[PDB]
This record gives C-alpha cells, sequence and structure tokens, in this order.
RNA sequence: CCUGUCAAACUCCAAACUUACAGACGCCGUUUGACGCGGGGAUUCCGGUGCGCGGGGUA
RNA sequence: AGUGCAAGAGCAAAAGAUAGCUUGACAGUGUUCUUCCCAACGAGGAACGCUGACGCGAAAGCGUGGUCUAGCGAACCAAUU
RNA sequence: UUAGGCGGCCACAGCGGUGGGGUUGCCUCCCGUACCCAUCCCGAACACGGAAGAUAAGCCCACCAGCGUUCCGGGGAGUACUGGAGUGCGCGAGCCUCUGGGAAACCCGGUUCGCCGCCACC
C-alpha cells in the first residue's frame, strides 16, 4: 500500500451500488440481538456511526453483551481474538 | 526502433490519457478508404486476419494501409470501392531512454492490439478482386502471419 | 462405493491434496482404500484425481484382492473366510465384498485396516503422466479398467 | 365534471428586479400588502457581487387582492398569445406574473402525501386564453 | 425510471407518508409510539410496536367512534382529538401498555395543536409520555371554548343542523366523565 | 439514424476462486492428553529455483 | 450541486441551503479497535460507554468539533493551573 | 381494506397511458379566518373552524408493456475466463488434452403495471 489508513483499499467494500444509494431503511438499525447470537458483520455504506475496522467485514461473530445500544461482538481474526463494537446498522442474523 | 520491442501483449493495458501525457499523435491517415460516401452495398467483401495476438504500433498501420490502398490504385483515385482499417492504436507505449534506476519510461508511442482472429482490414469490391493483392502487401509490414479471408462472395 | 489407488508419490504433491489422501488413509505410494460415493467423499477424489486411480471393482475382484490384501486394524492376521465369519458380521469374503460394495459397512466397522496395502502392478501399469482417456493409469476408470489394475496388484 | 375543472387565478406576483430598496413603496400602494426584498445568487460584473443582498422586491396577492389588482393591471397590457405559459400561465409589464390552475392544486403544494398534478389535469396555453380572456378584455 | 442506475425512494417515502429520518429517531426510545394522525372530519391515535414484518398497533381510538360513547358534536376539532387520545389511552392501558413517545408523523408542531391534544388526552388516560406541559392548549381551548365563543359572534349557526346553536364545551366534560370508569371496550 | 474502436488508476454486469461462521462426513485427541495456558533455551531477520499470477525493464 | 483542501467514499422531508438560537471545540474516567492483518511494540488516532455539567428541541433525540480516511512528537529542563 | 392509519421488503413497486368509483357512511379536493398557530409578503403553506358543492386532481379499483426493472425458456455457449494434472504441441508469444467449475453482451419468446404484516372499518 502507498498509505496505511483505516480506508485504505476499501472503495469496493464501501461504497453502494448505485440503486442502494441513500439512507437506509431503519429497521435493520434498531434490530436488538441477544448474547451468544452469530451475526454477520457487514458496513453499510449509507451508515456512517457505529462502524468498525473496514478489515473485518466478512467476519460471522458472536454477540456477547452490548455497550450503549451499540453491539460488543467476539470475533476471531486469524488467530487472534478480537472484541468488536458495532451497531445494528451493520449486522444480520446468520441463518 | 524494432517492433520486437513492443509487438507483445505482456505489459497492462496502459490507456487512460488522464493519467499519460506527452503521447505521440498517431501516423494513421484514414480509416474509412475509397467511397466512403457509399455504404456497404457491395457483392465482394474481403478482410485481413491476423492470426495471433499482437500490438501494431501506428507506424505499422499506416505502412501497411497505405501500401494497401496506395495500390488500390489499380481502380483509380476514386474507384468502386471501400477499405476499412477497424483497429485504432490505443496502448501507449514507452521506452526506458540512471540505468535501471527510475525506470519508468516515458512514452514514445502507441499501438493497436489485436486477438488472433480478429479482421484488421476490410475491403468491399464488386468481382474485381485486385484487393486480394492489396492486401499480399499489406499483412508484409504488419508483425504477425495474416489470413486473407473472402466473406459474401460465392463467386469462385 | 469406489477403489482407490494412490498411484503418485508424496514429492512435490500439493500440502492440502496429500493431507486428502491421508484422511482417506492412504499414507503411501499403492495403497488403496474403499470410498462410498456421498458428495462428501466425491469432492475428495476429485482433489486427489491426479495422482490416483479410482473406480467402482467387481464383486470378484474385491474379493479377490480383499482376500490376498486386507489386514486386521492390528497383526499379521490374514483375513480369510473363516477370519471374516469368526470376525465379522458376515459369514465369508463375499459376504464382506457384498456389503462394502453396497455401501451398508466399512473395513473399521469390521474390525479391518481401512488400507489394502497392494503390490506393484504385474506387468506395469499405463503411466502416471496421463489419465485414463489418453492411455494412462490416472483418474476414472472402468469397472473392467479399475479391475485390471486392482488385480495387477493383487 | 366542470366546476372543479374550471380556472382560477391563484397568486399574481409583482416584482421590480432592480440592481442593488426605495422602490418597495410603490409596490406597496399598487398591491396592498408590504413587499419581500430579494436577494441574489452569484457574484458578477454588475458591481453586483454580494450574495446576500437587496435587489428588488416581490409581492404575491392571493384571492381578491389579486383580482382588485388584476381590475388595473391587465388593461395596463395589450399583449397576449406566445406570451403564455405552457402551463396556462403569463407574465406581463415592472413585472406582473398570473399564475392559473384548477380547483385540486393543494395537492401538489400540501405537506402530507403530496403529490405532482397530472399533465390531464394541468391547465394548457388555449385553456388560459379563454379563462382571462372571458374577464374584461381580448386574447392576441 | 431512466436507468439501471437509477435510484427510486422508498414506496412510503415517494408516497410521501412516512418521514424516515425522524422515525429512525423515534424508534431509539425503543418504547411504543403514540401515532397521532388527522383528516378533513377525523382524528386517529393509535399505539404502534414494532414487528417482523412491519409495525403492530397494539391499541387504537378513532373520533368516529367517539358518538359510540355518545358524542354527538363534529369529530375533526380539539375537543375531539383529546378525547380520542384518551380513550385509545385507556384501550392502550388495557392492552398492558405503560409508556410510549409521541409520532406525530409529517404533522407540525405547534403549540396548542390537535396532536398534542391527543398526546394530552393518552397522558391523562394513564399513558407515560415523554411531553412538555406547555406546547399543550389551555385546557379551555381543549374543552372547546374558542368554538363556543366563535359562535357567540353568531348571526348564524356555527353548526349546519348538527346539535345546539351555541355549542358545548360541557357535552366534552360529560364525555371525558364518562371515559374515565367501566364502559365497554375500556 | 447509420457506422469504426478502448480502459491498471471505467462499470449496467460478472466468474473460477479466496475467505468468516455453523452442521455433516473424514481424520485426529481423551494411558501417544489433542485444543489451549504458563515458563526455560534457541537458531534466524544475505536466500535461491521451478510452476501459477504478477509490476518494472528491448532484454 | 454543495459539503474548506488530495483521492476514494458518504449524504436530499439531509450530512447540503437559509434563518434563528447556542458554544458539546465542556470536565472527568474508561471499554474496544487501530497504530503493529495474522502476531509482540510507544506517542498519536477512531469507534463506543459511564459520571458531572451544559445547548437546542414538543419529544424521541442530537452535540465527545468540521461527514469518513492526512494536519503529528518520548525522556530530561523550562514556563503555566 | 365501496376509497382508512402505521409499516416491512425498498423499481417485480419506476416512467408513461386507458377505463371505473362515492344516494346516509371514508379519504380528498372543497368552504372559511374569532380563536391556538402561521407567512423575512401572501389562511399558498403551516394551524385552526367547518360542510354549500364535486368525484375533475389526489386516492382506491380494473387494465395496457412503449421505456426502465425483476425473474424464466430457447439461442448465444459449455463459448470467454478458470482451481487441479501432463516427458501433449509450438522457435516463441502461446496453445492443447484430462479433471472440477462456468460468464457477459445480444437476439427471439414469456414474466413484471408490486408482494406481505399489524390495526381499524357495512
Ligand atoms: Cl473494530
Ligand atoms: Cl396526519
Ligand atoms: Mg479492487
Ligand atoms: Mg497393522
Ligand atoms: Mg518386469
Ligand atoms: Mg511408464
Ligand atoms: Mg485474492
Ligand atoms: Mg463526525
Ligand atoms: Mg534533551
Ligand atoms: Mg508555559
Ligand atoms: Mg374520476
Ligand atoms: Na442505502
Ligand atoms: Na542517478
Ligand atoms: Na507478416
Ligand atoms: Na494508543
Ligand atoms: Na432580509
Ligand atoms: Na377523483
Amino acid at each position: 500500500p502507498s498509505s496505511n489508513g483505516p480506508l485504505e483499499g476499501t472503495r469496493g467494500k464501501l461504497k453502494n451500488k448505485p440503486r442502494d444509494r441513500g439512507t437506509s431503511p431503519p429497521q435493520r438499525a434498531v434490530e436488538e440481538f441477544d448474547d451468544g447470537e452469530k451475526v454477520h458483520l457487514k458496513i453499510d455504506p449509507s451508515v456512517p456511526n457505529g462502524r468498525f475496522h473496514p478489515r473485518f467485514d466478512g467476519q460471522t461473530g458472536t454477540v456477547e453483551g452490548k455497550q450503549g445500544d451499540a453491539y460488543k461482538v467476539d470475533i476471531v481474526d486469524g488467530g487472534k481474538e478480537k472484541t468488536i463494537i458495532v451497531t445494528a446498522a451493520h449486522l444480520r442474523r446468520q441463518e | 526502433k524494432p517492433g520486437a520491442m513492443y509487438r507483445n501483449s505482456s505489459k497492462p493495458a496502459y490507456t487512460r490519457r488522464e493519467y499519460i501525457s506527452g503521447i505521440p499523435g498517431k501516423k494513421i491517415a484514414q480509416f474509412d478508404m475509397g467511397n466512403n460516401g457509399a455504404g456497404p452495398t457491395y457483392p465482394a467483401q474481403v478482410e485481413l486476419v491476423v492470426e495471433k495476438p499482437v500490438q501494431i504500433r501506428h507506424n505499422a498501420l499506416e505502412a501497411a494501409r497505405v501500401a494497401a490502398n496506395r495500390y488500390v490504385q489499380n481502380s483509380g483515385a476514386a474507384a468502386n470501392y471501400k477499405f476499412r482499417i477497424r483497429k485504432f492504436p490505443f496502448h501507449v507505449i514507452r521506452e526506458n531512454k540512471d540505468g535501471m534506476r527510475a525506470p519508468f519510461g516515458k512514452p514514445v508511442g502507441t499501438a493497436a492490439r489485436v486477438h488472433g482472429a480478429n479482421h484488421i482490414f476490410i475491403a468491399w469490391v464488386n468481382p474485381d478482386p485486385n484487393v486480394e493483392e492489396a492486401w499480399r502487401r499489406a499483412k508484409m509490414k504488419v508483425t504477425p502471419t495474416i489470413n486473407i479471408d473472402s466473406s459474401p462472395a460465392g463467386n469462385a | 462405493m469406489h477403489a482407490l489407488v494412490q498411484l503418485r508419490g508424496e514429492v512435490n504433491m500439493h500440502t492440502d491434496i496429500q493431507d486428502t489422501l491421508e484422511m482417506l488413509n492412504i499414507h503411501h505410494v499403492n495403497h488403496c482404500t474403499l470410498v462410498p460415493e456421498t458428495d462428501a467423499y466425491r469432492g475428495m477424489v476429485a482433489k486427489v484425481n491426479d495422482f490416483v486411480a479410482f473406480g467402482e471393482p467387481s464383486q470378484e475382484t474385491l474379493e479377490t484382492v480383499l482376500a490376498t490384501r486386507a489386514e486386521p486394524l492390528e497383526g499379521d492376521a490374514d483375513v480369510d473366510d473363516e477370519w471374516v465369519a469368526e470376525h465379522t458380521d458376515y459369514d465369508d469374503i463375499s459376504g464382506l465384498a457384498f456389503a462394502l460394495l453396497s455401501e451398508e459397512t466399512t473395513l473399521r466397522e469390521q474390525g479391518l485396516s481401512p488400507t489394502l496395502r497392494l503390490h506393484p502392478p504385474r506387468g506395469g501399469h499405463d503411466g502416471v503422466k496421463h489419465p485414463v482417456k489418453e492411455g494412462g493409469q490416472l483418474g476414472k476408470h472402468d469397472t473392467e479398467g479399475i479391475d485390471d489394475l486392482l488385480e495387477a496388484m493383487r | 365534471f366542470h366546476e372543479m375543472r374550471e380556472p382560477r387565478i391563484e397568486k399574481v406576483v409583482v416584482h421590480m428586479g432592480i440592481g442593488h430598496a426605495n422602490a418597495e413603496d410603490i409596490l406597496g400602494e399598487i398591491t396592498g400588502q408590504m413587499p419581500v426584498r430579494t436577494k441574489a445568487k452569484r457574484t458578477v460584473g454588475e458591481f453586483d457581487i454580494r450574495e446576500g443582498d437587496p435587489i428588488g422586491a416581490k409581492v404575491t396577492l392571493r384571492d381578491e387582492m389579486a383580482e382588485e389588482f388584476l381590475q388595473t393591471a391587465l388593461p395596463l397590457a395589450e399583449l397576449a398569445t406566445s406570451q403564455f405559459d405552457d402551463t396556462g400561465n403569463f407574465s406581463f409589464g415592472l413585472d406582473v406574473t398570473v399564475n392559473l390552475v384548477r380547483p385540486g392544486y393543494r395537492v401538489a403544494k400540501r405537506d402530507k402525501a403530496s403529490r405532482s398534478i397530472p399533465t390531464k389535469h394541468r391547465l394548457n396555453p388555449a385553456d388560459a386564453v379563454a379563462f382571462i380572456e372571458s374577464t374584461y378584455d381580448v386574447e392576441v | 425510471a431512466t436507468g439501471p442506475r437509477y435510484k427510486v425512494p422508498m414506496r412510503r417515502r415517494r408516497e410521501a407518508r412516512t418521514d424516515y429520518h425522524q422515525r429512525l429517531r423515534l424508534l431509539k426510545s425503543g418504547k411504543p409510539r403514540l401515532v397521532a394522525r388527522k383528516s378533513n372530519k377525523h382524528v386517529r391515535a393509535q399505539l404502534v410496536t414494532l414487528g417482523p414484518n412491519g409495525d403492530d398497533t397494539l391499541a387504537s381510538a378513532h373520533s368516529s367512534d367517539l358518538a359510540e360513547y355518545g358524542w354527538e358534536a363534529p369529530t375533526g376539532n380539539m375537543p375531539s382529538a383529546y378525547l380520542t387520545g384518551l380513550l385509545a389511552g385507556l384501550r392502550a392501558q388495557e392492552a398492558g401498555v405503560e409508556e410510549a413517545v409521541l409520532d406525530i408523523g409529517l404533522n407540525s408542531p405547534t403549540p396548542g395543536s390537535k396532536v398534542f391534544a391527543i398526546q394530552e388526552g393518552a397522558i391523562d388516560a394513564g399513558l407515560d409520555i415523554p411531553h412538555n406541559d406547555d406546547v399543550l392548549a389551555d385546557w379551555q381551548r381543549t374543552r372547546g371554548a374558542h368554538i363556543a365563543e366563535y359562535d357567540e359572534q353568531l348571526e348564524e349557526p356555527l353548526y349546519s343542523g348538527d346539535f345546539d346553536a351555541a355549542d358545548l364545551p360541557e357535552h366534552f366534560d360529560e364525555l371525558r366523565e364518562t371515559l374515565l370508569d367501566g364502559d365497554i371496550e375500556l
């Protein structure tokens, strides 16, 4: 890479297809998850806040409590265990 | 310089003029020749088909075209035929003209990427194939071996 | 049910391929295993497709091989009819063979080593540089094709 | 069908596009209600570089205030045709514009469930000339 | 519409019915919404909750089914609003609902407006709702005093036939009084 | 309207493939203690080649 | 279009424009991720909490500066609360 | 749902167009400014009060595919590209065979002129 900011090489993953453009539906930003649930991590290009480091897009972690309205999801980066602060706006229930 | 230096399609496509400057103009005079006022309403239609993917510098394009059309004056300056070269030299080419230090070359020319089996030239004639000869001379000045293919023409 | 026979060595073969052969109980050239035709097992043999020889053997051939090259989970003991009878659910080799082919049981389930360590093909095989459709000995085979190999390595 | 299809005057805007005013006063009397400032956009050579800046006034008249005005405005105008909108509007003159439309226009001006008026229900230049011409004067 | 790349607004945005930015802030509370809506002739009050396939209305009240309790007056006014609010508020209580936040949709937050009246009614019914007292009408206007006095400038009945000539903010009390005890559907 | 061409820093499209998690089979571990945790000792931080994919360069 | 400035990205009853009011560019203490993929490493950065005090709004709520990714700096000594 | 309110998915729902619908009841347009409230100017809007009129808008209902979109058949195409294998071919660029996957454009014919949830309601 020529630089090392968090958004390096995120043109694709943090952009919306022309039609999914614009403010997202509120239903999924309010969704409630229970500790132990498996959730898929994916940033909503239209939703500014509650994001996590782009490197984790694609992860499937486990909800383990929350902080404020945001949730605390445990994932495993390679072989390292990590906790991710993320809002519902960027989570989906597995299965 | 020799075609040896630029005839292969091994490099990335380099054509974004918004990021490249100082690109030499093309030597190709025209792409439409003959009676361009008329539409392809001819009995016969022969084509020059490249047999290998290659890069053809605008140099060779102009030399090959001239050699063909300039000859198609076996039919006359305003003869009844229409000649078309369908490829344009989009691929910008450099040369590293310091040794291998900061070697990204400087724009020196342009070439056209043609894949094996494409037709680079297409002429339209009435049962008067002098054009077949105009191409024996044309593929004489381009790197690849070529195939002179006739399409609408069961008048053998 | 297909008969799997490693015909190419480990040196230079992809690790993820070698691991697969090992997951299928084959750890040496010429070793053979019997594998059920399931989606999961099918995916595996496909990945191993270039270093092996496989196919569905005929009742007889399986029987010949079982008799000649089958072994207990441990020990020298020859697996002959009597062994099969006094140790398995079946009454003789044929009984076993049939059950295997119809994929009703496995060499393990019957206290037998999952591997039939064959002998080098007598007369030599067709080559390990080309598949069957090319006159080689790699890849899927005919029931008649597999039988010839298996029998030559009996 | 009709009655709810027949034209009507909705606001008459009287504005003086000056270039920098004292003019409001006459607009106030000519109409009958306070004028509104007219700021401008973009910086330009006519020493009009100031973005927010008084450069004229306007007055939007509705109902009687609009008729009672046109009952003198129109007489001071001759023109017609070509000088008409594609939506049945027209401006003449100090400017005086007349916006014309049919009964269910609020559907497009309200907040809730607003909607654009269907082309069919729009007012045509012709259907406009008729209505007005049929009110103390002549077309072309 | 124009091309593959064109962006069509959410249906409820096209219909110009739902303000999705406000809806999101509304849903933040995690409480039921006290939907206050109006019509030229009526006034509706719903207590909506969130659901898997859309919202769930647990309790509602329409200014029309107000007569069902003795309403003999128009239904597009302040007293009407309050009452519909109180009625819905009560049915709400019966439903086990205890608190809600005021959703006034695309309406304006104007002081003494009918939506706030609706809110006042719901609150009195016993529903716990985040509000601000001095944005509400001064009781008398809620009663319908502003309309009675308007008919004082009579000369011609404010009500075409309807009931009464000088109108009745008293009819308002009798009704509120009624709703605060027993009766069916409450 | 017709007709001739393109894109490492274009995309209305779009693989193979790589990848998170889960289940199944396989293999493995429960006297050969896997997975994991804590600690002691390193060596090492001139690499090279083939193949696939590359970027530069006439090579 | 605009959003201060590269480039890529976000945004339309707004994140843009205008108006009005306001100083949350507030004090304190943390969790997490990043810096440093995996996989140890400081300063710095960000997201998300809690406590206190405020601003605005009818209210939900929004404000931990400017939409996001650049604008930064150890120990020792000095000055200051 | 003989016309309503809140929504979910967010064009299969968009764009354009045709036909139909309100005798007491619904939504509207509509009528009107004493009040709450309101326009840097206007009861236009916002807000409030109300029924003389109307079904012309909107809206609801039925339907049309010309454009945009979604999905499907057949053709393009097992083509392009591609994971694994090769003492197969080619001066080489590169190609070929076996194995496991497998497209895009475009053409022709269908589909699509929203689906679903909660509440209320001759
Ligand atoms: Cl993170
Ligand atoms: Cl409403
Ligand atoms: Mg990329
Ligand atoms: Mg043994
Ligand atoms: Mg021999
Ligand atoms: Mg051999
Ligand atoms: Mg990759
Ligand atoms: Mg911010
Ligand atoms: Mg020092
Ligand atoms: Mg100091
Ligand atoms: Mg009609
Ligand atoms: Na979106
Ligand atoms: Na130098
Ligand atoms: Na040649
Ligand atoms: Na840090
Ligand atoms: Na001003
Ligand atoms: Na209508």
